[PDB]
DNA sequence: TTTCTTTCCCACAGTAAC
DNA sequence: GTTACTGTGGGAAAGAAA
C-alpha cells in the first residue's frame, strides 16, 4: 500500500531505496496498477528494482495484460522491452496479450507483440486464436498482420468455428474478404455441420454470402 | 402498434426494487443415443424445462389485467432438435412448473456429431417469447462398453460435474425410474430426475459433511460421493463398481464412461449395495460371492446407468411492458474485467449472444456501450459523481449493480456487481 | 484437493453396518 | 498529453464507429428476421390451440 | 490380421384396442 | 384372450481405424 499509493496515482526511489504485495480486492501488484493507470515512470523503477513482471492478479492477468487492456503505450513498451516479461501470458480464461490487442482495437500494440516473437496461434480456453477475435471484431488491419506472420488461417476453436466462420456470423465483410483472399477454406463445418455460408445466410448478411459464392473461387 | 420504449431511468429503480425476473431453464444429458432405421431410442433422462422465477407469475397477472383467459396467459412451448427437419413435439405446462419431453429422439439421418435442443416458446395468445436452446449434445452410436482411455474425454465423467442415474427393469421403457429427491429422502420417481454432483474422495475419507473433494476423472473403485445439486442432501460415502450380467465387480480400475451400468457400494461395511425396489431406494446386501472373491453377484435393480447432465439457463424481465420482439436471444455475461481506471475507466464484458442493441446499466445509470462481437462488449464506467453529487473522486467504496438492458426495455439481470474503489 | 464441498447425509436402511 | 489524448480520441472513435455500423446492420434486418420468426410462431400456436380442442 | 466404432437384427415384454 | 405394435438391450455383421 505505501509503495502502491505513490506508484499508481522520487516517490518510488525513496521508499524502495514491501514490493510484490497483492491487494485484497484486485489482488494486483504495484506493477499491475502502475501498468493499468499507465504510470510509465513508476512502472519502470518497479522493474529496475527487480520485480516479477509475470505475477497474476485475482483473474490471472499479468502487468502486461493490464498494459494492453488499459492501452498504456508507455508501460506497454517497457514490458515488451523486458526480457523476463512473458509475452504469451494467459489469464484464467486463456486470454493472451496478443488477443487483447486485437480485441480492444488498440494502435499497433498487436504487431509490436507479434514482432517481439509472440505465439500468434495462441488459443484461449475456448480455442479462439488471436486471428479469431480479429475476425469477430472485424479487425482487418490486425487480421492482415496476424496472417502475413504465419497464422493457422483455418484453425478451429473448441466449437470447430474457423476464423472465416466468426467473420460470417458477425458479418465482418472487410475481414471476410481478407481471409478469402488468402485462400482460406470456406467449407469447414463447425461442430454442428454448418458452413460459414449458412451462419451468414442465417444472420442474413447477404454481403458475406455473396463472397462465399463468387469471391476468389476454385 | 406502440413503438418500443427506452427503459426509463425510473423504470430501473422499480425493477431493482421488485426484481421479478422471468427465467426459463433446461436440463439434459450431454450425450444421446442415435436411433437407426425406424427405431426410436428416446432421450433418457428426459430433457426437462423448468420455469423458475417470481416474474413468471407477475406476467400472468399483468396479461389478464388486460383481457386474457386462463388459456390466453398460459405459457405454451415446444421442443426440437436443432436445425433438423422433424416436428417440434409440444409440452404440457398446465398447472405444472416444469415439463419433460419423454419422447425426444434423433435418427441416424442426422449425420451431426453434435446438436442442441431447441425450445420454441410463446404465450397462449400467440404472444412471442423466444427460442431457448440448451448446451450441446454429443451423438453416440452406442456406449463404448469396451475399455476407455483417458485420452478421449467428454465421455469420461469428472469429479465435480453433475450426473443422472436411472434404472431399467426387464427391458421396458415403461418401468425406467430415475434417482430423485424430495420430502427429505431419495425416491426413484419415474416422473422426475435430478442432477447429482459426483465428487471424487480419496480412500482416506472421513464420515460426511465438511469433507474435501479432489479433481480428476472417475474410475470404478474410487470412493465417490453423490450430492443433490438442488436440495443438498446426499448419500453417505459410495464406491462405484463396473457391472455386467447382474454381477457387480470389485476388480475394475477402468474409467467410468457415459452410459455404463454400474453398482454403488455403500460405506466401508461388509457388503450391502444401493438398489431400487420398484418403489424407493432402500439398502440391500448382494451376498452371493461364489463366482470369484472379486465378483459379488448383485440383485437386479441396482445396476443404475451413468450419464452426465448439463443445464442451460436464461433470465430476463419486461422492464418496459410487453415487446413486439422476442426476448431471445438472452445475453449472458461470464467475465467482467476493468480496463485502466480513473478518467478513462472502461469495462470489457465477455459472454454469449451479445447484441448491438444492448447497453450496460451501472445501477440506475445507463453507461455508453460498444459492441465488440457476439461475446465481447465495451462500456464506459460513469464518473462517481453520477452516484455521489458531492464527490469528484471515490471517497468511499460504492457497490452498484450491473445489468444488461436492451433498447425495447427488456432487461437481463446479470449477477455481477461493479464496485467503485478509491484510486490509490 | 484444496477445495471443499459440504452437504447433508442421509442413510436408508441398516446404517450402523459401517461400524 | 495532447499527443496521447489523440491516441485515445481515435481509439474510442473507432470503437464507436464499429458499434454504429453493427447496430445499424442489425436493426436493418430486424423486420426480415422478426417477421419470419412470428411466421413460425403462428404455425405452432395453431397446433397448440388445435391440440387443445381435441382434448 | 487385430481393435473398435457404426449399422443391422431380433426377441423379451408391456401397451393399446378390440 | 387375441392382434398388431414398439422401445430396449444384447449380439451378429460390416466397415474403418490400427
Amino acid at each position: 500500500t505505501p509503495l502502491m499509493i505513490a506508484s499508481c496515482s522520487a516517490v518510488i526511489s525513496d521508499f524502495i531505496y514491501s514490493l510484490h504485495n497483492q491487494t485484497d480486492r484486485t489482488g494486483e501488484t504495484a506493477l499491475h496498477l502502475a501498468a493499468r493507470y499507465s504510470r510509465s515512470d513508476a512502472a519502470k523503477r518497479l522493474l529496475e528494482a527487480s520485480a516479477d513482471a509475470n505475477i497474476q492478479d485475482n483473474m490471472g492477468r499479468t502487468p502486461l495484460h493490464a498494459a494492453v487492456s488499459a492501452d498504456a503505450q508507455g508501460v506497454f513498451q517497457i514490458l515488451i522491452r523486458n526480457r523476463a516479461t512473458d509475452l504469451d501470458a494467459r489469464m484464467h480464461d486463456g486470454t493472451t496479450p496478443l488477443i487483447l490487442a486485437a480485441r480492444l482495437a488498440v494502435e499497433g500494440m498487436l504487431e509490436d507483440l507479434i514482432n517481439s516473437h509472440a505465439d500468434v496461434n495462441a488459443v484461449d480456453d475456448l480455442g479462439k486464436s488471436a486471428l479469431h477475435w480479429a475476425a469477430a471484431v472485424n479487425n482487418v488491419d490486425a487480421a492482415v498482420v496476424l496472417l502475413k506472420n504465419g497464422a493457422n488461417k483455418d484453425m478451429q476453436n473448441n466449437r470447430e468455428e474457423t476464423p472465416l466462420f466468426l467473420a460470417a456470423r458477425e458479418g465482418s465483410y472487410e475481414t471476410a474478404k481478407v481471409l478469402l483472399d488468402h485462400f482460406a477454406n470456406r467449407d469447414i463445418t463447425d461442430h454442428m455441420d454448418r458452413l460459414p455460408r449458412d451462419i451468414a445466410q442465417e444472420r442474413m448478411h447477404h454481403d458475406i454470402v455473396r463472397l462465399l459464392d463468387e469471391y476468389n473461387l476454385v | 402498434r406502440p413503438p418500443p420504449k427506452r427503459l426509463t431511468r425510473e423504470a430501473m429503480r422499480n425493477y431493482l426494487k421488485e426484481r421479478g425476473d422471468q427465467t426459463v431453464l433446461i436440463l439434459h444429458a450431454k450425450v444421446a443415443q442415435k436411433s437407426y432405421g425406424n427405431e426410436k431410442r428416446f432421450f433418457c433422462p428426459p430433457p426437462c424445462v423448468y420455469l423458475m422465477g417470481s416474474g413468471w407469475k407477475k406476467k400472468k397477472e399483468q396479461m389478464e389485467r388486460d383481457g386474457c383467459s386462463e388459456q390466453e396467459s398460459q405459457p405454451c412451448a415446444f421442443i426440437g432438435i436443432g436445425n433438423s427437419d422433424q416436428e417440434m413435439q409440444q409440452l404440457n405446462l398446465e398447472g405444472k412448473n416444469y415439463c419433460t419431453a419423454k419422447t425426444l429422439y434423433i435418427s441416424d439421418s442426422d449425420k451431426r456429431k453434435h446438436f442442441m435442443l431447441s425450445v420454441k416458446m410463446f404465450y397462449g395468445n400467440s404472444d412471442d417469447i423466444g427460442v431457448f436452446l440448451s448446451k450441446r449434445i454429443k451423438v453416440i452410436s452406442k456406449p463404448s462398453k469396451k475399455k476407455q482411455s483417458l485420452k478421449n474425454a467428454d465421455l469420461c465423467i469428472a469429479s465435480g460435474t453433475k450426473v443422472a442415474l436411472f434404472n431399467r427393469l426387464r427391458s421396458q421403457t415403461v418401468s425406467t425410474r430415475y434417482l430423485h429427491v424430495e420430502g427429505g429422502n431419495f425416491h426413484a420417481s419415474s416422473q422426475q430426475w435430478g442432477a447429482f454432483f459426483i465428487h471424487l474422495l480419496d480412500d482416506d475419507e472421513s464420515e460426511g459433511e465438511e469433507f474435501t473433494v479432489r479433481d480428476g476423472y472417475i474410475h470404478y473403485g474410487q470412493t465417490v460421493k453423490l450430492v443433490c445439486s438442488v436440495t443438498g442432501m446426499a448419500l453417505p460415502r459410495l464406491i462405484i463398481r463396473k457391472v455386467d450380467k447382474q454381477t457387480a465387480l470389485l476388480d475394475a480400475d477402468d474409467p467410468v464412461s457415459q452410459l455404463h451400468k454400474c453398482a454403488f457400494y455403500l460405506k466401508d461395511t461388509e457388503r450391502m449395495y444401493l438398489c431400487l425396489s420398484q418403489e424407493r431406494i432402500i439398502q440391500f446386501q448382494a451376498t452371493p460371492c461364489p463366482k470369484e472373491p472379486n465378483k459379488e453377484m448383485i440383485n437386479d435393480g441396482a445396476s443404475w446407468t451413468i450419464i452426465s447432465t448439463d443445464k442451460a439457463e436464461y433470465t430476463f424481465y419486461e422492464g418496459m411492458g410487453p415487446v413486439l420482439a422476442p426476448v431471445t436471444p438472452v445475453p449472458v455475461v461470464e467475465s467482467l474485467q476493468l480496463n485502466g481506471g480513473g478518467d478513462v475507466a472502461m469495462l470489457e464484458l465477455t459472454g454469449q449472444n451479445f447484441t448491438p442493441n444492448l447497453r450496460v446499466w451501472f445501477g440506475d445509470v445507463e453507461a455508453e456501450t460498444m459492441y465488440r462481437c457476439g461475446e465481447s462488449m465495451l462500456c464506459v464506467v460513469p464518473d462517481i459523481s453520477a452516484f455521489r453529487e458531492g464527490w469528484r473522486w471515490v471517497r468511499q467504496p460504492v457497490q452498484v449493480p450491473v445489468t444488461l438492458v436492451r433498447n425495447d426495455g427488456i432487461i437481463y439481470s446479470t449477477s455481477l456487481t461493479f464496485t467503485y474503489t478509491p484510486e490509490p | 484437493k484444496r477445495r471443499r464441498q459440504h452437504g447433508q447425509l442421509w442413510f436408508p436402511e441398516g446404517f450402523k453396518v459401517s461400524e | 498529453h495532447s499527443a496521447v489524448m489523440e491516441r485515445l480520441r481515435r481509439r474510442i472513435e473507432l470503437c464507436r464507429r464499429h458499434h454504429s455500423t453493427c447496430e445499424a446492420r442489425y436493426e436493418a434486418v430486424s423486420p426480415e428476421r422478426l417477421e419470419l420468426e412470428r411466421q413460425h410462431t403462428f404455425a405452432l400456436h395453431q397446433r397448440c390451440i388445435q391440440a387443445k380442442a381435441k382434448r
